């Protein structure tokens, strides 16, 4: 039953596809590990917690949930008995706006009703994994336990895992070698490095080969024992369909975003180095303006039209816009209508299409760059404008102190993104509704 | 049949008839569309062709046009 | 073996222009092969000599790199003309863009010609002789043209600072120095207006200014006329400028608008040329490149052109490539190549191997190269040329001063940017990576339309302006959805355009405007699509819509060929005679047999009639020809049809003075219309394969006759006029009656009044209606079998006349009715099964036998001739 449903899986997305000896390979990891009054059920019960914690790491979060849960239902239909079962197809249903009913009454079941009754979807959901499963498992302990050295970190886009790859590097004592793709040069550059590396030993990763799928099909099917020799092909999601040979013969890893808004801005500050006073200020004001933007883009349904991908090359137009407006300008007097209008229309307004995003941006821009006295871009923390008679080094400590201050409440989305909350209510629910649907589609076959 | 621009049959008493069948056979080419049944439309309506290699207006007087072909 | 000694010699000629007449190993082989052919394949080793000869031709075409636009034989057909100085200067627009030709007196060059044929005075003379190479002399004339622009540019700075008017400098220096003076004068006022706090004075000096120009473009002829309407574009941009930063309330908002604008310079303590005038979008700086590109039209300054300059010139400033997407129609490749032409730079466009050549060329002069269509490419070429661009971007980034690309080392130039259009219905990542996409809007149609029509000076201009896009979105909203019904910029362009012919016959105002909208909307839409556009006009506008003599030739040609004036037929007629009156480029589309070979001939019987003109008639099918045989290919050279009818219409005294006429009566096949591309156009220059260039008369009016437009581009239907018949245009007793005086054509008055009486409408009306009801293998319309019903009968009558003068007329009478039942029966449901012929018996019967026949005369049957055979076993 657990293979056709990964079959299911595997039918459905091409990064999804599982191989059967990788699952017998992951069924005998579980007499490699070493009650309910018997063995058996313990063999049954290690065998779903090893699968869960071995390819867990192939999905996002959405079929890592649906997964996750679908194994639950299936352990509890087994288990449980009658009234457990209509009890959790009655959530189900309801989850679902399918059929609407009461519990047939276990406290956590219980729990389940009041989570349910709160409208808090997310935590009635992740209620699964808290409870089912107790293990879980990251890049490191993936890259930690697994033989085979071809690893395919497909990551979707604005979520970038190559910072946790050369961390993970350095906490390894490795150097990575960071490899671009898609020039002749860069292909016979690559191709001299992996020669090396195969010989010698020595991690490599291998970046943005979304142009260069006919070098891959032309290389790496011909090209597929060392130690510390992990090759990396960095690949997405949302890109062209990779080779099935390929990933056969390679694990599958899926990468996820950074939840908060204020570890964005803390990025960006630090990416960013140099210049005046204003300049900084500027540069600051920009940094939070692009970190609010990419929060509120993840938002499909509700904070945006459809989905858009503001990556740093917007960041560093903008960027560089503003030192030339702050440099050709002797009066010191920055023109923030003219600085507005080119943010929202040219820089990050280029590539949107529709009128209510731009409109959005348009009103964001407003909110952000408006440069008053008192500057509330988030309730949360208050920016006064910059004197005159100082340095940029004391500017970049109280900057920097003013962003350790500030603390991100868990009502982010709606507070910091000047978004009411019923939306964010509603596309859980939409989620919700979404993941549900999917599961008893599963359920029923 | 024999050219003198006019294109005389042989007989001189008889009237040459153009045979045809199959005329669905022929395939209609890339762009929707047959090409000899249309040198045959050419050939019955404007009474004559324009030659290729020459480029020169030949008519047709007393050659006829007959079909034999299923339906569709 | 002629043709093999014809090669020989003709490849031995071409060598020696190339080699023998100037001066290792492959030199030798061909000088020994050369000997041992005048002795005497050694062609073969020719052609291999050749291709092993490409790198000395590779270095000599990048020794001047305007010349690495052309391919290889139009190159070395170039370089063999190194003595004679001939054929360099017919040919040549390929590598500038928009120079056509170069005027050279005394052997020396001192003007040259734009795409259209401006004529520009040179600073400085060339001397020449037949040691100069052509690629010295061309950089000398390159540099000339560009001295000569910079110091016609001087003098106009010098005469408008002077304080001289500018009538009077309009009509004697060139359009692009006139063009930057203007810029600059503008922006100096509107600078030092901008460190006060009045606009009124300079305002009121421009609208007497446009005032001005208004009234010589009323009295200029052609060129002038361009020239006065080019720069009257931009000059009611300055006044919408002034206005605009006349109702700014603060002084923030109109350094807001003064900056989004675009706004002009020039250094005064810089002494270089070509690099003294710089132009300022958005606080960035882009150099003024001084290049003439001849005397194309101005878009109109829309806010939304304003918006992507801007987003070109942000693209630009850190060498990025700018990127466009968006729905068809809203000017993408019009607004690049207006950057371009206000900038001051040509731009190669490219209808997007070849494209990696011209890819490297435009990155190696430092012009740039704009595309379009970037989707429809295949994936090994898109990945190829994506990879190339991208490359060559990267290298423009870094700071590179010279890349390798397919093997060979090619300079970078320091002023290359490339851009890009798409038509989504996308950018690859690595494109994505280097580029800056941006996403077209709809333009305001609303502006433009304001605007051209204050240019053509109608008295009004908002309000006529914001009434016919209103009507254009109406027709767009409130009909039927086909393939070629467009209500865009492109047609709101056309009419404004044919608006011009109109003018001086029925003045300027709202009905000219009425008048050609008719005429270019009315004739491509169907029957109810025509009853909304008839509502729609009366509704909308207030003019609710003298042709006694085209009319009466029109029904006197009809009545002499044995047509009827149908008012359908009539109307078709009509629009058809006003719609070729000033659009060259006509189709015809309709069902088989709506009556369009018979219009045609009917309009032009009638205008050889009227006008006086001779016509001669090609009547030509596409698909019946192949491709060489309609054009002509490389084997020596063969000429086909349609280039031989070009040569002897060109090259010929009867021909000039008559109206030469050819129809196209086929299928609209995508290649010929491709073919055709180059000559629909305002260019009128058919594209030989050898590359000759064959004029076109004014008369030769082209046009085609199609059922089916589905497989035609909607480029086509918008470059070319679309007649469409949605209904016949035929009564059926017209039919029978220009039949039947066909056939009389091809006791006789007794027997023509008897068949007329056979055939009453009221009878004739409901067999036909009652008789549509059967079932038809490969069914046709009735419409099309009275074709073989009246000639049939006619011929049956003629073949029975021989003994029509012994026998009553009941009896004649009887015969007549028995040989239109015979003819009716084998036409009009000659097609079917025999019960469903005996039910056609009955049908006919009770509305009035099966083998009933008149045997040599008496009413027998064929039943007393049949034979019985006599058959062996074998
Ligand atoms: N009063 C009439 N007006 C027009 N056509 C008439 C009339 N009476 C008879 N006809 C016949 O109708 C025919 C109409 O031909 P039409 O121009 O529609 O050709 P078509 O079938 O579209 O041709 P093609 O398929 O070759 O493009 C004429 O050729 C003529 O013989
Ligand atoms: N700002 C403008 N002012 C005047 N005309 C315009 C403007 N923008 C577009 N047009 C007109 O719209 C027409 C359609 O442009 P089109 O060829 O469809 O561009 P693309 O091929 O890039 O989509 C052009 O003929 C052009 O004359």
């Amino acid at each position: 039953k657990i293979f056709s449903m990964l079959e299911k899986f595997g039918q459905f997305h091409w990064f999804y596809g599982i191989s059967i000896g990788q699952f017998l390979s992951c069924f005998k990891r579980v007499f490699i590990k070493k009650a309910a009054r018997t063995r058996v059920d313990e063999i049954l019960w290690l065998l779903y917690q090893e699968v869960y914690c071995q390819f867990s790491t192939a999905l996002d979060k959405k079929f890592k949930m649906i997964m996750a849960m679908t194994m639950f239902c299936l352990y509890k239909f087994d288990i449980e008995s009658e009234q457990y079962k209509e009890a959790v197809l009655t959530m189900i249903g309801v989850l679902s706006e399918s059929s609407d009913g009461v519990p047939k009454l276990n406290d956590d079941l219980r729990y389940l009703w009041d989570y349910v009754t709160t409208k808090s979807y997310i935590s009635a959901l992740n209620w699964f994994k808290n409870e089912f499963f107790v293990d879980e498992w990251n890049i490191a302990d993936v890259v930690a336990n697994s033989e085979n050295n071809y690893f395919t970190m497909a990551s979707e886009r604005d979520v970038d895992g190559t910072f946790k790859l050369i961390e993970l590097a350095k906490a390894s004592k490795e150097s990575l070698k960071i490899i671009p793709l898609g020039s002749i040069e860069n292909l016979n550059y690559a191709q001299e490095e992996i020669s090396k590396s195969k010989i010698e030993g020595g991690w490599i990763l291998l970046q943005n080969i979304q142009m260069s799928l006919s070098w891959v099909k032309t290389y790496l099917h011909k090209h597929v024992e060392h130690e510390k020799f992990k090759m990396f092909m960095t690949c997405h999601l949302t890109g062209d369909k990779l080779p099935a040979p390929l990933l056969q013969r390679t694990d599958r890893v899926v990468y996820e975003d950074i939840p908060g808004i204020l570890d964005t801005v803390k990025d960006l500050w630090g990416s960013q180095f140099f210049s005046g006073v204003w300049s900084v200020y500027c540069t600051f004001l920009l940094s939070w303006f692009h970190a609010l933007i990419t929060a509120r883009t993840r938002l499909v349904p509700h904070g945006f039209s459809k989905k858009y991908y503001f990556n740093d090359c917007d960041f560093q137009f903008a960027s560089v816009y503003l030192e030339n407006v702050l440099a050709t300008n002797s009066t010191n007097n920055i023109p923030w209508a003219q600085v507005r209008d080119h943010i929202a229309t040219i820089v990050y307004g280029g590539k949107i299409d529709e009128e209510k995003d731009l409109e959005v941006v348009a009103k964001l821009c407003a909110h952000v760059f408006c440069g008053s006295d008192n500057l509330q871009i988030v309730p949360g923390v208050r920016i006064p404008q910059p004197l005159l008679q100082q340095s940029e080094e004391e500017e970049r400590a109280r900057l920097t102190a003013i962003l350790s201050n500030t603390i991100e409440p868990a009502d982010s989305l709606s507070s910091w993104l000047q978004l009411p909350r019923e939306s964010i209510l509603d596309y859980e629910r939409l989620q919700a509704k979404e993941v549900a649907s999917s599961t008893e589609q599963l359920l029923q076959e | 049949t024999n050219y003198v621009l006019t294109l005389l049959p042989k007989s001189d008493i008889k009237n040459l008839v153009l045979f045809c069948d199959e005329i669905n056979l022929p395939k209609l080419d890339k762009y929707g569309s047959q090409n000899v049944v249309l040198f045959l439309r050419q050939l019955m309506e404007k009474q004559g062709f324009w030659k290729t290699p020459e480029n020169k207006w030949v008519t047709i007087e007393r050659i006829h046009i007959v079909g034999a072909c299923n339906p569709p | 073996i002629q043709v093999n000694w014809v090669e020989v010699q003709f490849y031995w000629l071409d060598l020696y222009g190339i080699l023998g007449e100037n001066l290792p190993l492959e030199t030798s082989k061909f000088k020994s092969l050369t000997s041992e052919y005048k002795m005497i394949l050694t062609i073969d080793s020719l052609k291999m000599i050749k291709s092993s000869l490409s790198t000395f031709l590779e270095r000599q075409r990048r020794q001047f790199p305007r010349f690495y636009f052309l391919g290889n034989d139009d190159l070395l057909k170039i370089i063999g003309s190194g003595k004679h100085h001939d054929q360099v200067s017919k040919f040549m627009k390929k590598m500038f863009g928009s120079i056509e030709s170069i005027i050279f007196f005394e052997d020396s060059i001192t003007g040259v010609r734009s795409v259209e044929g401006e004529v520009l005075n040179l600073n400085e003379k060339i001397e020449l002789k037949d040691s100069i190479q052509a690629q010295e002399w061309l950089n000398i004339l390159d540099t000339e043209i560009k001295l000569s622009v910079f110091t016609q540019f001087r003098d106009c700075l010098g005469q408008l600072k002077d304080g001289t008017d500018i009538e009077v400098v309009v009509s004697k220096y060139i359009f692009q120095a006139i063009l930057l003076s203007a810029q600059v004068m503008w922006t100096e006022l509107v600078e030092k207006c901008l460190q006060t706090n009045e606009f009124s004075k300079y305002w009121k000096e421009v609208d007497m200014k446009i005032k001005g120009l208004l009234d010589k473009l009323n009295k200029s002829s052609d060129n002038v006329k361009k020239k006065i309407e080019a720069l009257l574009v931009e000059y009611l941009h300055f006044n919408n400028v002034i206005g605009q930063l006349k109702n700014c309330s603060t002084k923030e908002e109109a350094r807001l608008l003064w900056a989004k604008v675009q706004k002009f310079y020039q250094k005064n303590d810089t002494l270089d040329d070509l690099n003294s005038v710089f132009i300022s979008q958005s606080g960035y700086l882009l150099q003024y490149k001084f290049e003439y590109i001849g005397i194309p039209e101005r878009l109109i300054y829309t806010p939304l052109l304003l918006v992507g300059f801007a987003t070109l010139t942000d693209s630009l400033h850190q060498k990025y490539g700018g990127c466009f997407f968006g729905p068809a129609g809203t000017g993408k490749t019009e607004t690049v190549k207006a950057f371009g032409q206000n900038l001051g730079r040509v731009v190669v466009v490219f209808n997007c191997q070849v494209l990696s050549r011209l890819l490297v060329g435009i990155t190696q002069i430092g012009a740039w190269g704009c595309f379009d269509e970037f989707n429809r490419l295949d994936e090994k070429v898109l990945s190829a040329v994506s990879a190339n661009i991208q490359q060559i971007q990267n290298g423009l980034q870094v700071g590179k001063s010279h890349i390798t690309l397919l093997e060979e080392e090619t300079p970078l130039s320091p002023h290359t940017a490339v851009f890009i259009t798409l038509n989504p219905g996308e950018l690859p990542e690595n494109l994505k990576k280097s580029f800056r996409e941006f996403s077209m809007k709809s333009p305001q149609s609303g502006t433009i339309a304001e605007m051209i029509l204050q240019i053509m000076g109608f008295e009004d201009s908002k309000s006529l302006a914001s009434k016919i896009v209103h009507f254009l979105e109406l027709l767009s909203s409130k009909c039927s959805s086909m393939n070629h019904y467009h209500f865009g910029l492109r047609t709101l362009k056309g009419v404004l355009r044919n608006c011009s012919p109109l003018v001086s016959e029925f003045g300027e105002g709202e009905k000219t405007v009425v008048e050609s909208l008719k005429r270019v909307i009315l004739p491509s839409l169907g029957d109810t699509d025509e009853l909304v556009f008839k509502d729609e006009l009366s509704k909308i506008f207030d003019s609710a819509g003298n042709s006694k003599a085209i009319v009466q030739c029109l029904k006197d040609a009809g009545q002499r060929s044995g047509f009827s004036m149908s008012e359908e037929f009539l109307k078709k007629c009509m629009q058809f005679y006003y719609m070729q009156k000033t659009q060259q480029a006509l189709i015809l589309v309709g069902k088989a047999g709506c009556g369009k070979t018979a219009t045609w001939k009917t309009v032009i019987d009638a205008m050889a009639i009227f006008d006086g003109h001779a016509n001669v008639v090609y009547v030509i099918d596409t698909k019946v020809l192949t491709k060489e045989s309609l054009y002509g290919s490389m084997l020596e050279w063969r000429d086909g049809l349609f280039t031989s009818i070009l040569r002897r219409v060109n090259d010929d005294g009867t021909f000039k003075n008559s109206r030469i006429w050819v129809v196209f009566d086929s299928d609209l096949d995508p290649e010929y219309v491709e073919a055709m591309n180059s000559v629909l156009d305002d260019n009128k220059i058919l594209t030989l394969p050898n590359g000759e260039r064959l004029p076109i008369p004014p008369n030769f009016r082209i046009l085609f006759e199609t059922d089916n437009l589905d497989h035609t581009t909607p480029a086509t239907i918008t470059r070319c006029g679309l007649l469409w018949f949605s209904t016949d245009v035929c009564s059926i007793s017209s039919k029978i009656d220009h039949l039947l005086n066909k056939s009389y054509e091809a006791e006789l008055d007794k027997l023509k009044d008897l068949i007329s009486d056979s055939f009453d409408m009221a009878s004739l009306t409901n067999i036909f209606t009652c008789s549509n009801d059967l079932v038809h293998i490969l069914g046709v319309r009735t419409f099309n079998k009275l074709e073989t019903a009246v000639q049939l009968a006619v011929h049956l009558i003629s073949s029975y006349r021989q003994w029509f003068q012994n026998l009553d007329d009941k009896s004649l009478k009887d015969v007549i009715t028995l040989l239109i039942k015979r003819s009716l029966l084998y036409a009009l449901a000659g097609d079917s099964t025999g019960e469903s012929q005996r039910a056609f018996i009955q049908t006919i019967n009770t509305y009035f036998s099966d083998y009933s026949t008149i045997v040599i005369l008496s009413f027998s049957s064929f039943c007393s001739e049949i034979p019985s055979v006599s058959l062996e076993a074998h």
